[PDB]
């Protein structure tokens, strides 16, 4: 905004941003049986298997 | 020259019931031997006098 005093007058001006991501990771960790991993395919051999 | 026969063994099956021998025993199929720790057979005799 221009006025009528003094002052020097104002060009026009420009802005410019940069603005950029930021990577995450994420890790968990399960064990799981030796046992519980082989006996989900063994047979069926009774009703207390 | 040439061969006359070629003969061999048919093996004589024989199982266990078939055998006199279950006279002497009582046979129960039992499917989780593997699982058992301890049998028990429990007697209690009542003498008189």
């Amino acid at each position: 905004i221009a006025h009528g005093d003094g002052r020097r007058p104002n060009k026009q001006r420009q802005y410019i941003v940069m603005k950029a991501c930021n990577k995450h990771h994420i890790g968990a960790e399960i064990e799981l049986a030796a046992a519980d991993i082989e006996l989900l395919f063994a047979e069926k051999e009774t009703p207390l298997d | 020259e040439a061969l006359l026969g070629v003969y061999t063994n048919v093996v004589e099956f024989v199982k266990f019931l078939e055998t006199a021998l279950a006279a002497a025993c009582v046979n129960t199929e039992f499917k989780d031997l593997r699982r058992m720790i301890d049998g028990k057979i429990q007697f209690k005799i009542s003498m008189p006098t």
